[PDB]
């Protein structure tokens, strides 16, 4: 019981931990597009 | 003859405008153009 | 009145560059949050 | 050629009908039935300064 | 090595799962507090 007691919080520890950490790959694409968009952008203004 | 001459006067005031309206976007944007989704859609539209 | 825009167009497309290239230093920096997390995620999952 | 013996500065290269009228006015110009002839655009600048 | 491929996959699906159950709950407590401030505004704009 001690043990299903250390387990528990540390597995719902664990579940907030990689939930945070796939809501930061959402926000790395959205960093990484918004390189490719604005390099692009840069790229279509290289000429004005 | 007449038609392409239409056509090539209104070409012309076309990209007038879009030259105008590209500097206007970038005369009339705060901050940086990355912060505002809009300037660089409509940057990209015009270019377009 | 011409010079003045585009003066204003210059240096938005110069602040423009800066911009990305931080960002891309942020993406390299979210890159890395994402290893350390990930990382720290995975042993916790092991020792559950 | 007097502007030349002075040293005025002046280009050379835009004509006098670019350089008093803008694209714009020029082709609301013609839909005015304004003949396409650069006598005519001179006198239509005159028309309008 | 043919359960660690079974576990493997199965675990980052789950990873990927319970990420997806987390980012609902943020939906349900913006649901709920927007239920509770609608209500509020409903209850203040109940003499109007």
């Amino acid at each position: 019981r001690d043990l299903e007691a250390s387990i528990a919080r540390y597995k719902e520890e664990y579940a907030v931990l990689i939930s945070e950490a796939q809501a930061i790959k959402a926000d790395l694409a959205a960093v990484e597009a918004k390189v490719n968009r604005s390099t692009a952008l840069l790229k279509s203004l290289s000429a004005e | 003859r007449s038609d392409l001459l239409k056509l090539q006067g209104e070409f012309q005031l076309r990209l007038r405008q879009l030259e105008k309206s590209l500097l206007q976007a970038l005369n009339e944007v705060k901050g940086r153009i990355l912060d505002d989704d809009t300037i660089i859609t409509t940057l990209e539209n015009l270019k377009r | 009145e011409q010079q003045m825009h585009l003066n204003v167009g210059l240096r938005k497309i110069k602040e423009t560059v800066d911009q990305v290239e931080e960002l891309r230093r942020d993406l390299r920096i979210k890159s890395q949050e994402l290893e350390v997390k990930n990382a720290a995620a995975n042993d916790k999952l092991k020792k559950m | 050629h007097h502007l030349q013996q002075a040293n005025i500065q002046f280009r050379t290269d835009i004509a006098r009908t670019e350089y008093l009228s803008n694209a714009d006015e020029r082709l609301r110009w013609q839909a005015s039935s304004l003949p396409a002839d650069d006598l005519c655009t001179e006198n239509a600048i005159m028309l309008k300064r």
